[PDB]
């Protein structure tokens, strides 16, 4: 059966960083924002 | 795929970008290189930043040969070669702006 | 203004809004997100095999290895 | 994807295009045509009314409405006309498929928003609707965080202070003086030279000669009295009907009604001094900043010379002390737009639409309770 | 318009062009690469 | 070997550092920030709400709270916030690694150290804390055993009398009269000059003007004949927004008051009174040393000319064949830190903590117990 084997999914993980709001999503939306820095892109993380 | 292109314009402490900017660099004293007016390796912004020029057991200078020669095996012609190390000079150049 | 230059090679390069009007604007991590989809669509269409080389040890000694 | 359109109502003239474009695919006048006469032929194939580029072909037939006064859409069947030809002829994108964002003067009028929202929802059916100030947009699009933007069309003047992102109502300033008023304050100057114009059909006319020839004094009155003193200034131009006009002083001054509005016989104070009085509602630690960053948007801000004249007479009502600065860009036409076309492709910014679905629970009063 | 940048701005033109101009040289290379690997007759399958 | 911290909550600003240290790593006005204008650009990275320099730069957008008055922390969900930042992010040290030493004023609310105990254990998992009254530290960095120690800050003000290490409980005088009302006061007063200041983010400029422009009358009332007389007791200043401001009879009248608090309608006598009543308090072995042994201490001390008056005016009401000496060296602001530092590096010192395991067996009424 297959409910014995459980699936390990990363995409939790991925989702955290290529989805919308990801990692990646916030580092191109303050790339575009006036005088966006690593700092407040460090802040968009935590807050997010 | 997936090249690193941020690599050819920045370097972290000790590091270095694509060895054949130093191959090329290395080669400022072969007569056909006069032209390109090129300095020591750290004479140019791009590669100067990771203060690292000599990687220790390698000859640049020889891996340009290398280089050249399996240019030759795939048919690259001396005038592509030649149009190749014009333009990364040109680079190396840009970069002093 | 590069198109115009010199020699060959030069205008040679840029051979093949539109797509390569925005891809002059992408930013390194789109483009490298959009060249990974492209590598996952490629290997998704095709049926894997996988293999890893590790190094034993720094100093590219023979037969030797460092379990740290 | 579905991106969305950013359709700035704006006064006069309507910018439309899609989300991350830098600058709009359509550019018309927001004006509705009709025909004044009776008209004479039998089976022409004849079309009842007529909106922008259409209705400034064909002016000398026509009656011209503005739908848009002063930022507020006073006919919402012609602003229908105009959506319906912005949608479906002038971008020709189906208005059901995709998200819009739309623009407003601050302060404005609530049923304006309202009315704005229920025609989106109903009508075109739109899956889902924004309204965002235009000031607001033009930081977006000048690069920067804290400032204070002067935002002046062809409908409607306003001040809007920024600081890092925090609007600061209380201190909003907004005036009518605008585009159109010194538009029609250019006929009432041009009858100075016996020159006439009366009629809509010719107003249009009057507004492109304003466009091309007009020009700001750093210091009024002796340009005033160089050029009643020198012919050496004055310029000429063809009319459609190839009559020439020749124009000296009087094209300096129509923009100088914006620093003394006075000569329109308003109490008002105009464009420098209304900003400098927005500073001051600010309170005190901010205010520097604010003297570094003027930022110019829109239409109205295009003279030539208006950004000196600004420092210039800026610097005379703030403290010595200062750097007084002002930033005027050469696109800022347009900077409203752009402010737009940023906003709506950040990802921060999707959470925030009003949704159809939304609507469809709450009604029409949902604007004022989500969005902006 | 013609629209001045600031040095923040040049000098990150400056490197974007220097990036680009050495992926197309790269891609280059790869296609004289190309031709120099390739030939004419039909490629019903490949492995990679 | 761990180093512990040595931290002195204060009011007004967090001072903080390693023992072993002659200066602290960690000087911050001790300011929580709220915004209280409307949040309009979206997608701006906002956060909540600031702790210290933060707060400070930002201060044109916010409410500025201080949580703590009269040596009394009044909201605990702010006061966290400071140590918060004070541990991890200003000094970047884990407090969960080694123990704190921490300072309070005396005579202050049983709570507090309950409170405080409770916080550093349980929410912060310090392995072992003290606390120490402000005072005594200023003698360990004065390089004295034998002393009255006027320790003079920000929100509080006190005399401790010390014999070779022995302290005098019967003889302590707590005045809440400090740098933070004549902030206040310096208000109500700058109001005459017409100059304005009633918000929280402008009340850091006068505590600023307080600083840079200020010095102690060696008598007030020639003084105040003097400035119907002078411009030379004038001085101006300029302020963010670029306005210069010029101040004359103020700059005696407002920060004297801790040498004349019946100005404000309070029962009590000043620093001079309380530190001779003090004296009085203590016993009569010992008073030639403790008149020699003022000793000086905290920020609000840091006036030139402050040795003078207080020199001046113990001596006009002490015998005069007694001998008066204050001790006020070019440190002083910093003193209660330096103290905290070299006596939480004696070996001699180590056995004194409060451990994690004595309080989670007694309770958090074991600093009663174990302190004085």
């Amino acid at each position: 059966p297959w409910t014995l084997i459980d699936f390990y999914d990363n995409q939790p993980c991925i989702n955290l960083i290529e989805s919308k709001l990801g990692i990646l999503d916030l580092l191109d939306e303050e790339c575009k924002m006036p005088k966006g820095t690593d700092d407040t892109w460090a802040q968009k993380l935590y807050n997010t | 795929y997936l090249l690193e292109k941020s690599r050819v314009v920045f370097q972290a402490e000790e590091e270095r970008n694509y060895h054949i900017f130093y191959q090329l660099c290395a080669s400022a004293k072969l007569p056909e290189f006069k032209m390109l007016r090129l300095g020591n390796a750290d004479s140019f912004h791009y590669t100067k930043q990771g203060g690292s020029p000599m990687i220790e057991g390698v000859d640049d200078a020889k891996e340009m040969a290398h280089t050249r020669q399996a240019c030759t095996l795939l048919g690259i012609s001396e005038s592509y070669q030649m149009g190749i190390f014009r333009i990364l000079a040109g680079i190396l150049h840009l970069g002093n702006v | 203004v590069l198109k115009s230059s010199k020699f060959k090679m030069l205008p040679e390069l840029f051979q093949d809004p539109g797509q390569t009007a925005k891809e002059h604007k992408k930013t390194v991590g789109h483009q490298f997100r959009n060249s990974l989809h492209l590598l996952m669509e490629t290997l998704n269409a095709t049926t894997p095999h996988y293999v890893r080389c590790i190094k034993p040890n720094d100093f590219k000694f023979p037969f030797t290895f460092d379990e740290k | 994807e579905t991106t969305a359109l950013v359709c700035d109502n704006g006064s006069g003239l309507v910018k439309a295009g899609f989300a991350g474009d830098d600058a709009p695919r359509a550019v018309f006048p927001s004006i509705v045509g009709r025909p004044r006469h009776q008209g004479v032929m039998v089976g022409m194939g004849q079309k009842d009314s007529y909106v922008g580029d259409e209705a400034q072909s064909k002016r000398g037939i026509l009656t011209l409405k503005y739908p848009i006064e002063h930022g507020i859409i006073t006919n919402w069947d012609d602003m229908e006309k105009i959506w319906h030809h912005t949608f479906y002829n002038e971008l020709r994108v189906a208005p059901e498929e995709h998200p819009t964002l739309l623009t407003e003067a601050p302060l404005n009028p609530k049923a304006n928003r309202e009315k704005m929202t229920q025609i989106m929802f109903e009508t075109f059916n739109v899956p889902a609707m924004y309204v965002a100030i235009q000031a607001v947009l033009s930081l977006y699009a000048s690069g920067r965080t804290t400032g204070i933007v002067l935002d002046s069309g062809d409908g409607v003047t306003h001040n809007v202070p920024i600081y890092e992102g925090y609007a600061l109502p209380h201190a909003i300033m907004r005036l009518d003086l605008a585009g159109r008023d010194l538009t029609d304050y250019l006929m009432k100057i041009l009858t100075e030279r016996g020159y006439s114009f009366v009629t809509t059909a010719e107003r249009e006319i009057v507004r492109d000669i304003k466009e091309k020839l007009c020009y700001v004094a750093l210091d009024f009155e002796n340009e005033m009295a160089t050029a009643a003193s020198s012919s050496s200034l004055e310029k000429s131009y063809e009319l459609p009907d190839g009559q020439v006009i020749t124009i000296g002083n009087e094209r300096f001054r129509c923009p100088e009604t914006l620093f003394q509005p006075s000569f329109i016989g308003m109490e008002s104070a105009g464009i420098h001094e209304t900003t400098y009085n927005s500073i001051m509602k600010c309170d005190i630690d901010i205010r520097k900043d604010l003297y570094a960053n003027n930022v110019m948007s829109g239409g109205t801000t295009m003279y030539p010379g208006i950004a000196d004249r600004m420092q210039k007479e800026i610097t005379a009502l703030a403290p010595s002390t200062m750097k007084i600065k002002i930033i005027a860009p050469p696109e800022r036409k347009y900077s409203v737009w752009i402010g737009g076309s940023i906003l709506a492709s950040l990802s921060t910014f999707q959470q925030m639409w009003i949704t159809k679905q939304e609507y469809d629970e709450a009604g029409p009063s949902i604007v004022h309770r989500k969005c902006f | 318009y013609i629209k001045p940048i600031s040095k923040l701005q040049a000098t990150n033109a400056r490197d974007a062009l220097a990036k680009h101009i050495y992926a197309k040289l790269f891609n280059w290379i790869v296609d004289h690469v190309n031709q120099a690997l390739h030939s004419a007759v039909k490629q019903h399958s490949f492995i990679g």
